[PDB]
RNA sequence: UUUUAUAUAUAUAUAAUAAGGAAAAGUAUUUAUAAGAA
RNA sequence: UUAAGAGUUAAACCUAGCCAACGAUCCAUAAUCGAUAAUGAAAGUUAGAACGAUCACGUUGACUCUGAAAUAUAGUCAAUA
RNA sequence: CUAGAGUAGCGAAACGGAUUCGAUACCCGUGUAGUUCUAGUAGUAAACUAUGAAUACAAUUAUUUAUAAUAUAUAUAUAAAUAAUAAAUGAAAAUGAAAGUAUUCCACCUGAAGAGUACGUUAGCAAUAAUGAAACUCAAAACAAUAGACGGUUACAG
């Protein structure tokens, strides 16, 4: 809006923000960097988490020695570690039921 | 993204943050000339 | 042809007529001191002194 | 990747021809296993008559014992094996190409795919094999 | 021609859209890794002639 | 960037199966597989080392 | 609103009247619909139908979101006396030039005064304008008393 | 078309059936104006 | 300092900005315009003599008094004659 | 062109042999650079479809070409390439799904010659590349097609 001479070229000064664009710019980005880095953090805990699982690391012989057991120590060491249906059970079966549902 | 910027900035400046760019990146004009490979010595 | 391409300086040439005698300066007539009478031969098929 | 390799050996000993060949399919296998490989496959094509008189080294050959291999491998020492076979004197001549496992895991060697059978599984019949 | 050209999706109209197309989806998928693991099995039946040892 | 680099990092890790294949599913699978044919251990595991050599 | 598709409509017709096909298609849209409506009106469209991409509507069939995209308005064309009723359609606005006309400025078209390079009306020609998103004749908006965007000329 | 019938497993196949006919005489100002030739 | 804003001028201290290929800066040229004149169907184009409006100048440059307002056809100083 | 290596053939220039009134040319011989590879400079071609890109529409036929089916047969349908066309356009040749009907954006042109020349500027190791006039001269200059003449132009007959 217009204005006396404020300097040798300006001659008008602001009166109102309409759109706030500019503004929410820069709080957002803010937020952003805040949040990517916690949940960076978060991500990257699960990431070491399952290298440790992978480390840690014969499914096909357990089983076998469950089910011609069907001797006893070895069996209960397993067991800590229908079973066997239930050991064998897919993801796919949820999937399929999930979908008839 | 400069897309996602005129949409919905607050994802905008999420995802820029998240893939390792700024908003100079995206909103500036860019070539791969040879300046920007000696620049940034991309070989 | 385009709009923006006439905007930015494209149309029909100016049918400017260029003076066919430059050197009075636009003035009806000039005067002068005659340096040398000449007699020259025209160009054919025109003959004559 | 599936890789089919196409070998062909000389015969030195005219007692024994397949000799060379046994050894070089050992050497050959040996490295793809012990370089996380598999080998599906060595078909023992027979001894054929050079179209020309191939040279290799000093030696010409005119004939030799053709052999195939299908297996399983890397990028990295399927060129490895491709340069051993290159500097052998035994190998006349070498040729590995893919063979694409985009839609069908198992595929089998050119010759049975070119008979009709597409699969080792069809080579090796369907008898109880809906288990 | 001053009226309403086309006739607004209710909310309950788009949630019976979205829950078909998502079915779509994963029907699709679901076939998808059945064939996938219908391969792995005929892999396995023929396991037995590669060679890894 | 900490994303890229957890993505190739996921990517180099072990036992990572191609064609979208998992390691414990297809363990499972195969497990599967023996139990019904049931209802030669080191030939069965052969048979898993030659699938995951393939899947690797 | 798109004047493109308005040119491409005339285009459409224009090429229409010269093979002289009897039925044809336009895109299902207010603007569109509005447009075919007044020459529909003025005698230059045989029949407005409601259709398919594939054709007319056997039944009666409710515009939504889900078949907007596959909508279209099928208008018979007229060929009266070995010749096309509706011959040439133009435009006034174009996209890259909009001429807004007031209503002083649309009478002085009408009466033969060339206006902004418009060639005036003639005897036997419609033109169209746009006023508060709807569709008249230049005689309409003059009556009207309503400033508009002149669109385009049917003769 | 619409409606209904029989038969078969709310739906499907066959058969029949169709409501759109109204009349009447009389009741100008038109606009601005772009020519080529050797 | 002014009646009055402003790097307009003078002083001080900070920031690194500002214009620009939609043409900056520099150079050449030019008094500007009209319900004025010419021309054209008109958009426009040309002129800016004559009528009228504005500006600048009164041989050249700077400064000063008076004044509401002048770098005055004033005064002072210098340049030219 | 700048560095390295390479150099079997071909082959500017050069050296000779022929032909010729003359050979500075065509033909012939030896043949340097170059053609080749690596690492660069440069950014010009009749770099052509002499035809910028995108979008909507536009009547046929014939082939293919690529999919989708249905039972080799449906001379099967949907697309794109190619060829000939209708309308349309065009000075015509001709274009033909664009040189058509329309919309949007960009680049370019304003008589011939002087002239893509001079001068300046920018870049390159350089050759050069980009940008790019003016005076002077003239009533010319060019495109398509028509009828002739002509060809060390073809074929057919007598
Ligand atoms: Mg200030
Ligand atoms: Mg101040
Ligand atoms: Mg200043
Ligand atoms: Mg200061
Ligand atoms: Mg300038
Ligand atoms: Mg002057
Ligand atoms: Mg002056
Ligand atoms: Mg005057
Ligand atoms: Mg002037
Ligand atoms: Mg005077
Ligand atoms: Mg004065
Ligand atoms: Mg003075
Ligand atoms: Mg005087
Ligand atoms: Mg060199
Ligand atoms: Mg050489
Ligand atoms: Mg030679
Ligand atoms: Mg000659
Ligand atoms: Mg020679
Ligand atoms: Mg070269
Ligand atoms: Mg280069
Ligand atoms: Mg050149
Ligand atoms: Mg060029
Ligand atoms: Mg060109
Ligand atoms: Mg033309
Ligand atoms: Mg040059």
């Amino acid at each position: 809006e217009a204005t006396r001479p404020l300097s040798k070229r300006k001659f008008f000064a602001i009166a109102e923000i309409i759109r706030n664009k500019g503004q929410q710019f820069a709080l957002y980005e803010s937020e952003a960097q805040l949040s990517v880095a916690k949940e960076e953090a978060q991500k990257a805990k699960e990431f070491l988490d399952k290298r440790s699982v992978r480390e840690n690391k014969t499914l096909l012989r357990d089983i076998r020695t469950i089910q011609d057991a069907l001797t006893p120590k070895e069996l209960l060491e397993i067991k800590q570690r229908e079973t066997v249906r239930q050991l064998l059970q897919l993801d796919i079966s949820g999937l399929e039921v999930n979908l008839e549902k | 993204l400069r897309y996602l910027k005129r949409d919905n900035p607050e994802k905008y400046y999420w995802t820029i943050q998240k893939l390792g760019l700024n908003d100079a990146a995206i909103t500036d004009e860019f070539n791969m000339d040879r300046r920007y490979m000696q620049d940034y010595e991309f070989f | 042809a385009t709009l923006n391409q006439i905007k930015r300086g494209s149309g029909p040439p100016r049918r400017k007529k260029i003076s066919t005698a430059p050197q009075l300066d636009q003035c009806p007539q000039r005067k002068g001191v005659v340096l040398r009478v000449m007699v020259l031969k025209p160009k054919k098929p025109n003959s004559a002194q | 990747m599936l890789y089919e390799l196409i070998g062909l050996v000389r015969i030195t000993n005219s007692n024994a021809p397949k000799l060379e060949a046994k050894e070089l399919s050992s050497t050959i296998g040996k490295l793809i296993i012990q370089n996380r490989g598999v080998v599906r496959d060595i078909v023992p094509m027979g001894i054929r008559y050079l179209p020309k008189i191939m040279k290799k080294d000093q030696e010409k050959h005119f004939r030799a014992y053709h052999f195939l291999m299908l297996f399983d491998s890397s990028a990295a020492v399927q060129s490895e094996i491709l340069r051993t076979l290159k500097k052998d004197p035994r190998v006349i001549r070498s040729s590995i190409v893919k063979v694409d496992l985009d839609k069908q895991l198992d595929r089998a060697s050119s010759l049975h795919r070119s008979l009709g059978k597409k699969s080792i599984l069809e080579l090796v019949n369907e008898d109880y094999q809906s288990i | 021609m001053s009226q309403p050209l086309l006739r607004n999706r209710s909310p309950e109209e788009s949630e019976l859209l979205k829950l078909k197309r998502n079915y779509n989806r994963s029907l699709l998928n679901f076939q998808a890794h059945k064939k996938k693991l219908n391969e792995l099995l005929n892999l396995y039946h023929v396991a037995n002639e590669f060679i890894v040892t | 960037t900490p994303f890229i680099t957890r993505i190739m990092a996921e990517l180099k890790e072990p036992l990572v199966l191609s064609k979208g294949y998992n390691i414990e599913e297809v363990d499972k699978f195969l497990a599967a597989i023996e139990s019904a044919k049931r209802e030669d251990i080191e030939k069965l595991e052969d048979r898993r080392e030659a699938i995951l050599r393939i899947l690797s | 609103m798109s004047l493109v598709k308005l040119a491409n409509t005339c285009a459409h017709l224009q090429n229409c009247s010269k093979v002289r096909v009897a039925l044809t298609s336009i895109p299902y849209t207010k603007l569109q619909l509005q447009f075919a409506y007044n020459l529909y009106q003025q005698g230059f469209l045989s029949s407005l139908q409601k259709g398919s991409t594939m054709g007319p509507d056997k039944d009666f069939v409710e515009v939504t979101p889900d078949n907007i995209s596959t909508r279209r308005l099928w208008v018979g064309l007229k060929y009266r006396d070995n010749k096309p009723v509706l011959s040439s359609c133009k435009l006034i606005s174009k996209p890259n030039s909009r001429i807004h006309l007031p209503m002083e400025d649309m009478k002085k078209l009408c009466s033969g005064v060339t206006i902004r390079n418009i060639k005036p009306l003639q005897p036997g020609e419609l033109i169209l304008v746009r006023a508060h998103n709807n569709i008249m004749d230049i005689n309409e908006a003059i009556s009207k008393k309503l400033d508009g965007e002149v669109l385009c000329r049917v003769k």
